[PDB]
RNA sequence: UAUGGAUUCUUCACGGUAACGUAACUGAAUGUGGAGACGUCGGCGCGAGCCCUGGGAGGAGUUAUCUUUUCUUCUUAACAGCUUAUCACCCCGGAAUUGGUUUAUCCGGAGAUGGGGUCUUAUGGCUGGAAGAGGCCAGCACCUUUGCUGGCUCCGGUGCGCUUGUGACGGCCCGUGAAAAUCCACAGGAAGGAAUAGUUUUCAUGCCAGGUCGUACUGAUAACCGCAGCAGGUCUCCAAGGUGAACAGCCUCUAGUUGAUAGAAUAAUGUAGAUAAGGGAAGUCGGCAAAAUAGAUCCGUAACUUCGGGAUAAGGAUUGGCUCUAAGGGUCGGGUACGAUCAACUUAGAACUGGUACGGACAAGGGGAAUCUGACUGUCUAAUUAAAACAUAGCAUUGCGAUGGUCAGAAAGUGAUGUUGACGCAAUG
RNA sequence: CAAAUGAGAACUUUGAAGACUGAAGUGGGGAAAGGUUCCACGUCAACAGCAGUUGGACGUGGGUUAGUCGAUCCUAAGAG
RNA sequence: GGUGAACUAUGCCUGAAUAGGGUGAAGCCAGAGGAAACUCUGGUGGAGGCUCGUAGCGGUUCUGACGUGCAAAUCGAUCGU
């Protein structure tokens, strides 16, 4: 019922290589991520918390990491980083974006 | 046919192994007139019908 | 193939005689999804059959593993 | 080269059809030497021989 | 072929009221029973697979803009155990105010309803097989034999869906829809055995062996037959999405092909498709060919008739899109008359809307009034005649009671009808 | 369309396109029949009614593994 | 004096195959009218060598194509079932 999804994103390759904004990608992520169908209704139900290298998004309603990978890559298109960065999950909800 | 009987096989095989060319070296002998294998058989040309 | 669920059944399905090979089978399950317990299978190999006796609690599957003379060849996987 | 019997081999290795077993239009050579099964498992593994992708029938438009 | 288990001072077992249950639980001749073993159609039920579909865990696509989005993986075999069944059967009890009950109307004092049980294991569930496999991912070491290392492989829902199997039924027949090998069982009670031992290999475990022949591939616009790599012919299984009534036509997925000598040009005459102002069969042997009609819903439907039909008669109208409305259901209870969750597609209305268009492609009856003729369905001149010809049911006639009628055979200690018997067989119209 | 192969490419191979069969298929298997056409390597004299470096062609080989699939067993119409 | 039923004709034995619609037979359930006899209505049901129409089987017309053909009988449309 209230059972918190934690999916975490690793973005630390990009952000070495010197071509990603973990900050305003997490920024993306609140300001397009819509709960019951539209924007911005996250009544305190999924939050993005930034450390600068690893941007980690904590939920309790319906959330999901087809939902973040799509989320994503829409960011990566509108950025122009796609055929250079992918989203590969090393473990379940333990994301990252990789380079090489 | 797939299901075949010995028979049918025994006549496979005789007409697989007949079916061959001359020896290179049987042309040479002498007073020899055969020249090629004039019993020659296509699976297409000619059935063997049996 | 057959499926054994007592430990006695088991012991004197052990001393049989005719009981060359014993494969141990290591398994992770779920018995709440909070708590996944392992699982131990001993399978033993008959001249007729496959028996495999299941355990669900760590602590028997090692007093058994103990208990099983070192006469017959135990195979861990 | 003459790859009939690897595209044959690919697909019947990687359980796809003929229509999406890719083969690399650079590496013809090797793929020419690859005539056992092994060897085109040896292809498929290092990429020189890729399953296409299935054509997309979405059903979008029925939903 | 031995060990365990079973069975003995009541020698060849106990239990259950019973249906019957169990790990076993002697059983000869002889006899009997069952399985093998059976048509087709219709609707209904259940299951498998497929289709569809929600969440979640991965990969791919699109991303000017939108889409928690589009596509894809998330699998479980034979076999062993437990369990699970409609139908049947048993026990108690004794029913009209008849009740139970099917989609379909049959069942009950020859014992219904109700309550409690027994059984078949089609079928499903769990566990073993078995995650160690398969699949989807990620990564590592690289003229390296090529592997190894981490994750995941989860949980649901629905249906007049499609196909298949199964079950309980119902319809049909002057048609009632194989045999045998094999296997089991029962009846009977021959033989034999018990107190230091025996009985079974229909209980469990254990040991040995399983010969011979076929097996590749095509199975057809190129592996077969047609003189051929021939537009011909030749038996069968599996069968995704959309539209739609639809294994129609039309477009896609998996899979498979992209093979038919080509290049240039676009004359006449062709072959195959089309369109035509006004007229509308004046053409012609003849409306030949073509056109017109066409789906669904609603309305209306004549003569005649063998009352079943004719009939989709004839003849009219509507049909899109969008936003709505309404009706039609399954799952829980008051101290032993009020509500909540969800699939799902049918039907009927209301506005609004548009170059009055809407079965928008595909698909898809022209109709009527008569005459001749054959009742009809059916059959034939493969390769010029499909008909009014043949057949047919119906009607009628004929022979024959078996040492017989009709018909075979050169004969026969030979045959068909005939595994037959006048409600039959045979011969005719 | 391009590349590769080759003396030579409309026809071979690979990639990219565009299509079609459209699950009572041009797909996946089989029965009869065929008989090695299966597969690899090499190769183009003849054949594939154009071509051919390709092939069901030519040359050389390799390939069909069963207690459980089928025959074998049974009987049917019938044969004898 | 022999050889043919691999085509085809006709029995027999053993197998297999055949969308979706229209009509709506018997049987059954309820209701209405009537003094009665009975008559009528609505459902249900799913019959038929029924019907429209695929696969299949056949071959009407074009007297179409072809007619030194794809073919010593085929091709296309239109048709019968």
């Amino acid at each position: 019922q209230k059972i918190a999804k934690t999916f975490t994103v690793d973005v630390s390759s990009p952000t070495e290589n010197g071509v990603f904004d973990p900050a305003s990608y997490a920024k993306y992520l609140i300001d397009h991520i819509k709960v019951e169908g539209a924007v911005g209704n996250l009544g305190n139900a999924v939050t993005v918390t930034e450390d600068g290298t690893v941007v980690t998004v904590v939920s309790t309603a319906k959330f999901s990491g087809k939902y973040l990978k799509y989320l994503t890559k829409k960011y990566l298109k509108k950025n122009q980083l796609r055929d250079w960065i992918r989203f590969v999950s090393t473990k379940t909800n333990e994301y990252r974006l990789a380079f090489y | 046919a797939a299901q075949k009987s010995f028979r049918i096989k025994q006549k496979m095989a005789k007409a697989k192994k007949q079916n061959r060319p001359l020896p290179q070296w049987i042309r040479l002998r002498t007073n020899n007139t055969i020249r090629y294998n004039a019993k020659r058989r296509n699976w297409r040309r000619t059935k063997m019908n049996i | 193939a057959r499926e054994i669920t007592d430990i006695k059944q088991f012991l004197e399905l052990t001393r049989r005689a005719d009981v060359k090979t014993a494969t141990v089978k290591i398994n992770k399950k779920l018995n709440k999804a909070g708590k996944p317990f392992r699982q131990t299978k001993f399978k033993v190999r008959g001249s007729s059959s496959l028996y495999t006796l299941v355990i669900n609690d760590a602590g028997k599957a090692k007093k058994l593993i103990q208990s099983l003379p070192p006469t017959l060849k135990v195979n861990r996987l | 080269a003459n790859l009939r019997t690897q595209k044959r081999l690919a697909a019947s290795v990687v359980g796809v059809g003929k229509r999406k077993v890719w083969l690399d239009p650079n590496e013809t050579s090797e793929i020419a030497q690859a005539n056992s099964r092994n060897a085109i498992r040896k292809l498929v593994k290092n990429g020189t021989i890729v399953k296409k992708a299935v054509t997309v029938h979405s059903k979008s438009r029925t939903r």
